[PDB]
């Protein structure tokens, strides 16, 4: 079996404590990235599942090893796909890494334990999310079984199907299995393959790449002599890139601090790239691929490259500070704990707008009855139109309120 | 859907540590 990199990203949701980085150990094998110089950016892990079937039974055909000795039969396994897993937090404070890795998915995986309660905050505010910035494609995973009763955990189903009702998403599958046990994740790789279809992704797009997280390759003991270049930990979902093409970070940087700065976007080449496990060449779109820059290893430390847009050379991405957004809100706020009803915009207050991945606190100018008028202090870039989140300071901490979009 | 749901629920309860 050739040695191919992430066809599809698929995410994983679900509330704190419960145990989402032994879900993705259990699926995949290798341990979460996260757990101070290289990954460490936003509050995600990475690593990729494979996916052989063996067609030579019916679920049982999937499986981690692409060589086959456990189903039964003697003949080996058949390429299909290869995933990775973007794992998201579930946490009411940790909002904007959120809404940046779900523009990054294309499908969804949401955890719900038996023993907890049946409707809870944080993961309502994740299928909100995914209402809003399109991922119908979820699939339904119930965490612990073990500590419930053969009654409960089917009173469980119950409340959790009636629960989805009045949502956009109406087939959802639901699977019940185990994260410390290893238990029926050959079901949950053969609803993978069944449930959710791949796309249109094509050569003809431009390309477009979203930054998420910064590696820089620097080893203690090692001299100076030999230095590795600041990697990029971004995200392609359209327009295939390959080794040797320019690239520019369009936000812009900060070199120079009376007066004014007049630069750039921050320009660079691409000398290596990091996809599965061994040097490939070509960058294959709807994966979470390390780019290679030619761009400082100080540059791509730690907390500096968090939601930002490239542009290949020759195309040319606009800059704002006033955007006009296209909002509509929702009857009831979703994350608190007492849920209350969604009040009118008021003039000049600070609001965290999400456009895709950028994280940029905004204030209202004029409030109208579908349109807003949005000043950004920290400047945003606009492609197309791009699928944006919006949430508000009104109890404490971030609430979400609603969907926009940009007409420009 | 909640039909093949229950099957792979009384799979795992059967197969259990």
């Amino acid at each position: 079996i050739i040695n191919r990199q992430a066809t599809i990203n698929i995410g994983t949701i679900g509330h704190v404590a419960h145990g989402k980085s032994t879900v993705v150990r259990a699926i995949s094998g290798v341990q979460t990235v996260r757990f101070l110089e290289r990954n460490i950016t936003i509050k995600l892990g990475y690593a990729n599942a494979k996916i052989y079937k063996c067609q030579e039974s019916f679920k049982s055909d999937k499986e981690i090893s692409p060589k086959c000795q456990r189903p039964g039969c003697p003949g080996r396994y058949k390429l299909v796909r290869h995933v990775s897993f973007v794992d998201c937090p579930g946490h009411d404070i940790l909002m904007s890494t959120m809404l940046s890795g779900a523009a990054v998915m294309d499908a969804a995986l949401l955890l719900i334990a038996g023993n907890e309660s049946c409707p809870q905050p944080q993961t309502s505010e994740h299928l909100a999310a995914i209402e809003i910035m399109k991922l119908k494609h979820v699939i339904i995973l119930q965490n612990k079984v073990d500590l419930m009763r053969e009654e409960s955990a089917l009173e469980h189903q119950k409340s959790i199907l009636k629960f989805i009702r009045g949502t956009i998403a109406d087939g959802a599958p639901i699977v019940p299995i185990s994260a410390q046990l290893k238990y029926n994740i050959d079901a949950v790789n053969e609803f993978i393959v069944k449930t959710i279809p791949v796309p249109p992704r094509d050569f003809m797009i431009s390309p477009r790449l979203i930054v998420i997280r910064s590696f820089d390759v620097n080893k203690p003991g090692a001299e100076i002599e030999d230095l590795k270049g600041g990697v990029a930990g971004g995200s392609i979902l359209n327009g295939v890139f390959k080794l040797g093409d320019e690239i520019e970070i369009r936000p812009g940087i900060v070199t120079k601090d009376k007066g004014k700065i007049q630069c750039k976007p921050i320009f660079s080449n691409i000398v290596s790239l990091f996809a599965e496990q061994n040097d490939l060449k070509f960058a294959v779109p709807g994966g979470l691929i390390g780019v290679g820059t030619k761009v400082d290893p100080t540059l791509c430390r730690a907390d500096r490259l968090v939601g930002q847009v490239v542009g290949a050379k020759g195309h040319l991405p606009n800059i704002y500070t006033d955007i006009e957004i296209n909002y509509f809100l929702l009857r009831r706020l979703l994350g608190v704990k007492k849920q209350a009803k969604v009040r009118k915009l008021e003039p000049n207050e600070v609001l965290m707008v999400n456009i895709g991945s950028t994280a940029t606190g905004a204030r209202v100018v004029a409030v109208k009855a579908d349109m807003a008028r949005l000043q950004l202090t920290s400047p945003a870039c606009t492609e197309i139109n791009e699928k944006i989140a919006l949430s508000r300071r009104i109890e404490k901490h971030w609430r979400l309120i609603g969907w926009a979009t940009i007409k420009k | 859907v909640g039909l093949p749901y229950s099957e792979l629920l009384s799979r795992f309860f059967n197969i259990l540590r």
